[PDB]
């Protein structure tokens, strides 16, 4: 984390101490019962679209943002490769102990093991790349349910907002009930798009960061899985995959 | 971008718009 | 069913008790007019939208969009599969067996009747995989009857919004309760948003769904009539379907 | 025909006894400035967004909606088609009468005389591509324009709209001159997105759906000589060909 | 030609639904704060585009207006299949052909690299470069004009709600407001209009007028393409007459 | 410089856009109606990414002022060619042709390692994965002006409806209504300023300068790639003056 | 698709507190 977390509380004070600083005391949206049809609403609209594979994801992929990457980022893989790579220059292809202790992470062994036991060159790139395009659409179907329920959720806090609002105008509109009814009942919307856009379209937002990052790690190991079954020089390598850091962590990397 | 859904709100806000015009009579 | 109808039913009860806690009736929802405007002006602007072709096979559809699902999944397929290509590697290629059932389609039917007839190392995949293409572009045809009813139904929710603006300033200022005028609008906003965001654009997404795992069914099946086309060692088709499965169907399926 | 002014009417009709039993009865419908705006905008803004030689196709695209696509549908293709290969059996491909009885098709008979003249296998295909390639180049340059007659009348709709909230607030704002102003001079967002959103953009729909049909119909008009070319068996020109007609035309041959 | 009839009737069209109504279009024309559609606009775009905004504004806006007097493809088919023909009458050699040719170097390295410069797959390859460079730089061009419509009736009806809470900062009994948050929604207007009615309909002129240059040099590639092989002309009008609509290819039997 | 120009002119468009019309500043000043929208879209934006906020916010907010002092295409051509004929000479053993290449490093491993290196195959595609990242690198900082664009209006119509749950509730002591109403404007004004003339064209000019390199580093690309060879080093000025605009294409004359 | 909704709700913003504000009686 260190970005989710830090986002959701400075929204939540901005809205908090917008709102008793405008001129009302956050109970105006405690009191109303009618925020299930946001609850209820999104998770019909996504029930009724989404396959059952794909959901029962919600709670095991909004826990994937809080968690932060501490798998093998590229500034830790520069020196962590061109190791067995190197080392099989001098010992053999057939050194299995390149697996056995990098079986934490089973990406790896995917082309390595595949690698070291089938001269399949290209066979490898081929399977690798098409792995990391299903894992890139299979993160597209998952991000889809949040930029979906960032569509469906104002859409639904103004459906809110209009059952708040017929009820407003069919009673006794005469009075100053008039404005608390339709601002309680105008409150649907604002509900809407605070729980709503300010969370389901950015927590999408950071699936899809997360999953580029992903990704150009994924490529990073697929260059890594490509020098492997071949053994250059450590230096060559070295200015192979090092397009992908940051070009300000470029010239620091010389230690 | 998709920004499909100011459809209802602004139609919320032409109608409460033109309640708080026939409201203004006075 | 039991995908589409379950979100049906949470949606409106949704409605419901929101109509219940604030509102009064749910039975002033039955007017003539913005039920007119949302639904006929909804199917008018799709029927303008769609030729005659296209727009007869709205029930065809509607009824494929709730009957259910018993059909093949991708595991399902190793058991109906790779059991008569037994059959065809120790005894002959001619042992016709899925002709008998056929329970699956009217398409591997003509793959055995192309195994006995017209056989070919990987021409027979063009008559198919265009079969499949063909499918995928009338299903595309199918699917984008509720994206542009979607695209309209909430604009046809501003039309019945702006006709009840007018209709609240035509006559007006009688001071009474003759302000529920201005609510038949509000009614009107409320079935363009509901009948418009609810179930249309839902459905749309669901018969997207539905293609997109129906044109991976088909994609199985070449791969399958291509395999029996080759008497194909059923426990290469173990590993060879593992890039079709997904990362959690690694293991329920190794047995 | 069969489902455009038949949708046409439905609209109309929609809007007119959607409005009258609700409010005003086409008296502030009619005042002929909204009008005006919308229309003379919307026809400004496709002329200065399109050029000459695309502008004088409005009427022809206008009247080819109406016009129904009565040339060979596909399931009268088999017996038109399915009798060649007789022919290129018989007496072979020398049928020098073979491209007289083309009598309604538009590039069958060019293509059957390029066919029968020489061997172009490969040559005939690329040839008909590129054909229904620049076809459906010049239909999207068609659509496009009722496309973007679709985007810039809700716009005009809203440019109407402030010029009569500017000609009714800066006037007798005692009791009623605000509100029937500002009731009369709002019907420019009624009738443009009415305009823009309920008629050119299905329109344009229609143009892309009848522009689809025609390219199957080209592309089975493709695989259809290209079958007929060699001399293929006529008793599989209907297995190849009968695919992008459904299930419910292939199982009424059945004669 | 045809943009100029579009906006002579957008602004009639505009000054008719001012008098209709019953807008003054003096007191419109005079704010005197249509500055923050006018220099707003131009400051967004400046903010949002580098030194190709007076540097590459009025030489393509001077081409939105430029009739299209560059060789069409209803005569371009004549000015191909005599050069086909003399290309086999003495060999891959005659330039002689290829001396008014005054629309563009494309003509020119085209046929120049036909004749005397061994190439066939070479030719294709330049040829289909250059066009999508050319794309790319005209996609650079519409994108100014769509910006600024894009850009436009937000800094309008931002003038807008500065002009009403200057009105709104007023003693404000009956005449003062009205009048004043009228005058706010003059800028809301010009945003709407010049950004809505110019610049979404200019950036699709480009866009169309892309399509169009487009269309006239992939034609060319044919006509390129076809004098490299030497064809004849039951070929060339068999390949390339596609490109021009059907009301015109009957018309072209003579 | 354009940006700058653009930006000066933006805000003094604001300011006399409202001293021309408004009476005090006073309205934004401080209500903390913009706790809504700086905060607002600060937060949503620090949902959004991971972890490039104090990395890489205001790293590429300062390149959104940086001039780029590149070679630009015009002196490629005194730059390549010369050098092209420097390879037809010797032959690739030109390595007094890179130790007065202090310039980016773009340009020293496709000239450097032409001595001791094939390039035809390999730097075309290890230049083109570079610029890819490139492009990648760009594309995320540019995300982060158009995420910040798309949820800065949006923050906008939230402090606005803020605005109006206090106005018409928090009511009937009409001496209140100033940080309920002007709250709303003031953040709608925000929303629709900070954001439309500033995040959006801030995002377009990061794809400009963007597009600007990669059209830079893809003519670097040919360059190097002509000087392996030294195809005829005036037969290398016709594959890339197309990249140059038309304007500047018939002053290539000398 | 379009994208002339952000006018055009803020021109409904606008002219709604204009009539909040004017409905003080």
């Amino acid at each position: 984390d260190k970005t989710s977390l830090i986002g959701i509380i400075l929204a939540f004070v901005a809205l908090s101490v917008g709102m008793v600083l405008k001129g009302v005391s956050f109970s105006a949206l405690a009191n109303p019962a009618a925020i299930l049809i946001i609850i209820a609403g999104t998770i019909s609209a996504v029930v009724i679209a989404f396959p059952t594979k794909e959901i029962k994801k919600v709670p095991t992929l909004f826990r994937v943002l809080f968690k932060e990457n501490k798998q093998l980022t590229i500034e830790e893989l520069i020196p962590m490769f061109s190791e067995w790579a190197q080392l099989a220059r001098r010992e053999g292809l057939l050194a299995l102990e390149a697996s056995i202790e990098d079986v934490d992470d089973a990406f790896l062994k995917n082309g390595l093991s595949m690698a070291v036991d089938g001269q399949s060159a290209e066979f490898i790139r081929d399977i690798m790349t098409e792995e990391v395009e299903a894992m890139e659409d299979r993160h597209q179907a998952g991000a889809a349910i949040f930029t979906q329920a960032g569509t469906y959720a104002p859409t639904l806090g103004v459906l809110g907002a209009v059952i708040g609002l017929i009820a407003a105008l069919s009673h006794m509109d005469n009075t100053d009930e008039l404005g608390h009814a339709i601002s309680a009942a105008f409150v649907a919307t604002l509900l809407g798009i605070f729980t709503g856009y300010v969370l389901w379209h950015p927590f999408a937002n950071k699936l899809k960061r997360k999953s580029k990052q992903e990704v150009k790690l994924r490529e990073v190991m697929i260059e890594g899985v490509l020098s492997v079954l071949e053994g250059q020089a450590p230096k060559v390598i070295e200015q192979k995959l090092l397009m992908y850091l940051p070009a300000k962590d470029r010239l620091k990397f010389a230690e | 971008v998709d920004e499909s859904w100011l459809v209802p709100y602004a139609d919320i806000l032409t109608l409460l718009l033109a309640l708080f015009i026939v409201l203004y009579a006075s």
